[PDB]
RNA sequence: CGUAAAGCGCACGCAGGCGGUUUGUUAAGUCAGAUGUGAAAUCCCCGGGCUCAACCUGGGAACUGCAUCUGAUACUGGCAAGCUUGAGUCUCGUAGAGGGGGGUAGAAUUCCAGGUGUAGCGGUGAAAUGCGUAGAGAUCUGGAGGAAUACCGGUGGCGAAGGCGGCCCCCUGGACGAAGACUGACGCUCAGGUGCGAAAGCGUGGGGAGCAAACAGGAUUAGAUACCCUGGUAGUCCACGCCGUAAACGAUGUCGACUUGGAGGUUGUGCCCUUGAGGCGUGGCUUCCGGAGCUAACGCGUUAAGUCGACCGCCUGGGGAGUA
């Protein structure tokens, strides 16, 4: 049941990547959002759109590099069953550091790198590479 | 634009979901291909087909079928060019090597033939013996001497060459083809849609592949 | 499953209006009505098994709803189920 | 956790876990900093002292912890007020062996009665036991009784599972479709709990044609407590109440979101000179085949065994034992 939209959206793209499908929709949400920014400004989908009102819809487009599909994994890793939460010093890297990790913070949602140089840390919504 | 008078585009169901992109079809219970979008690859087709022909074409105009076998042995056969157009013997690229004797049989013994021993023997081994060498003349002739490595590979039918074009792929063989709405692409780099079994489409094509080996570099 | 003069009736005395039909206190009453219409078929018969399992549904329908209510309005719940006539 | 150990036979639901979407507020979870504390020894790093080493020792580092204070508000939790797609309610229809009750029909069997008719019938691999001269079987006619519903009938349909097939009325559950109208997160799951649950079996009463555990007879066999034959009691049927198990199986828990196709079956509904027995769409359910992908493999494959999430149940070598 919609229980976990967030996984939704993870998911929605690692399969319509896997699909090659072009572009990939959904309900929307502040949440979705700033996620799809981070995958937008990281590089790992082309750019996304919002466009409804009172049923918004996130829409994102996706990468195909070289013939394969740009981001070659995406993993939920806090979620409602068992949430998790990393202070600074404890916060994970992807890949050695290739790819990213999606922290949600005191001050908004930003990657690994990011909350890293900001000094502080939260909940890890995801993975990314 | 458009050359292919009446080849637009042809079969049914069998379609493959791979081939969606290339086609634009709906008539009649089957798909017309993308006809606008098929002569943009005859572009990069006959290119680096020809691009690779002056750097000296070695070919292979693999195409079988009791209906245009020998619109296979034909300019396609004459010129910077070799072919097969019966039954792909398989492993003859990827067993080449084995195979490469399956020659000297044929030369040795057609070199012979208003040569060396022939008419002698008995009249048993007479044609007794160019049935040997008639089963060896299909399925290859075109081989005859490959002086130069087979360098690029172009096909008729996709799938219905399954084997030769497998090979190739095994080897890095640039395999050119003409696909299908039905028959599975990937396997071909230089993808060329529509009709592959029809009196036409192999013909225009085909010779205007003839033409284009057939003049590169003087 | 009930009559729609019946049906209609009921939205009729218990929400704002004739299309007033999804409000809390209608969907319940109109489930009360047909549990209680019920009670008599299931007197006779008995066996009735699987009839039975529709009827169940609309009392745990009706208990979730009337729990809903409360929660929202305590107000309108408490008058719900006097008018109704049940919570002994 | 399909086939190897492992999905409870099925459902409803309390607690519990989890929960769409918006704004404000809170600052508990979370995060940040500061302060204090975290005994010494030990461990570790760099040294120092015993001829080396073990050993001894200086000094660091570390003790990933806890608390207090102040801050940060994205996420989660709390409070508030909303929102409409999630979930319900409403309207007209549709298909259905879905359930409960009552009524009724034809075909056959067995039996009873009578016509005709006469020495066999019946049964097996072959036999015999059995049945017939008190007239059998055969045939025809009338009647009694119980049990099940041929044809339709179909990888057809309904139900949560069990499981539900003549026809008719009455009572009743669910599912689906088409329009818009109403409620406004009312939802998902669910240990405990409650209900349901084939066949057999038990209890009191009925009921008894056919079938048939037990039992009896006849055979077969080396034996034959069997398979076969002639008989046949419980039972199989009805009401009421028990029992609570099945290879109760798709050996696949429930809900939701996402992901190439192909040929059917079945059931709604929109549009098209209805001008074709159709033409093109658009839902529900269903069968076969097959792509990615998944698998130990077989195989599964938009009805997942693929890709993800919420919750529950269960597994941890065979035997012993689902026993004590
Ligand atoms: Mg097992
Ligand atoms: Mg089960
Ligand atoms: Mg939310
Ligand atoms: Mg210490
Ligand atoms: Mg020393
Ligand atoms: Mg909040
Ligand atoms: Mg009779
Ligand atoms: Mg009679
Ligand atoms: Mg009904
Ligand atoms: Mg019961
Ligand atoms: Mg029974
Ligand atoms: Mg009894
Ligand atoms: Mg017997
Ligand atoms: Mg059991
Ligand atoms: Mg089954
Ligand atoms: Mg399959
Ligand atoms: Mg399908
Ligand atoms: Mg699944
Ligand atoms: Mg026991």
């Amino acid at each position: 049941s919609m229980q976990d939209p967030i996984a939704d959206m993870l998911t929605r793209i690692r399969n319509g990547q896997a699909a090659n499908k072009a572009a990939v929709t959904m309900p929307s949400s502040k949440l979705k959002v700033a996620i799809a920014n981070v995958l937008k400004e990281e590089g790992f989908i082309e750019d996304f759109k919002v466009e409804g009102d009172t049923k918004p819809e996130l829409e994102l487009t996706l990468k195909y590099f070289q013939g394969k599909a740009v981001v070659e994994s995406i993993q939920r890793v806090s979620r409602p069953g068992l949430r998790i939460y990393k202070r600074k010093d404890e916060l994970p890297k992807v890949m050695a550091g290739l790819g990213i990790a999606v922290v949600s913070t005191s001050k908004g949602v930003m990657t690994d790198r990011a909350a890293r140089q900001a000094g502080l840390g939260g909940e890890i919504i995801c993975y990314v590479a | 634009m458009l050359k292919a008078g009446v080849h637009f585009g042809h079969q049914t169901r069998y379609w493959n979901p791979k081939m969606k992109p290339f086609i634009f079809g709906a008539r009649n219970k089957v798909h017309i291909i993308n006809l606008e979008k098929t002569v943009p690859m005859f572009n990069e087709a006959l290119a680096e087909l020809n691009k690779i022909a002056s750097r000296k074409g070695k070919i292979l105009f693999v195409g079988t079928k009791r209906a245009a076998s020998e619109a296979v042995k034909d300019a396609a056969l004459s010129c910077d060019q070799f072919f097969v157009n019966h039954r792909w013997l398989g492993g003859m690229l990827t067993n080449w090597k084995t195979v490469r004797q399956s020659i000297k049989r044929l030369k040795d013994l057609e070199t012979q033939s208003q040569d060396g021993t022939f008419d002698k023997l008995t009249k048993k081994e007479a044609l007794m013996r160019t049935r040997e060498l008639e089963k060896l003349e299909n399925s290859l002739g075109g081989i005859k001497d490959m002086g130069g490595l087979p360098d690029a590979l172009f096909v008729i039918d996709a799938d219905h060459e399954h084997i030769a074009i497998k090979e190739a792929n095994n080897l890095g063989i640039p395999v050119f083809a003409i696909v299908d709405t039905n028959s599975d692409p990937d396997g071909v780099d230089f993808v060329i849609p529509g009709n592959d079994d029809a009196i036409r489409a192999v013909t225009l094509y085909l010779g205007a592949v003839a033409a284009t080996v057939r003049e590169g570099r003087s | 499953s009930l009559s729609t003069e019946a049906t209609a009736k009921i939205v009729s005395e218990f929400g704002r209006d004739a299309n007033d039909t999804g409000s809390t206190e209608v969907q319940v009453a109109l489930l009360t009505a047909q549990i209680n219409h019920l009670q008599g078929h299931f007197a006779e018969h008995k066996k009735d098994h699987h009839s039975r399992r529709g009827l169940l549904r609309m009392v745990s329908q009706r208990r979730k709803l009337l729990d809903y209510l409360k929660r929202k309005d305590v107000a309108r719940y408490t008058q719900l189920i006097e008018r109704l006539g049940l919570r002994r």
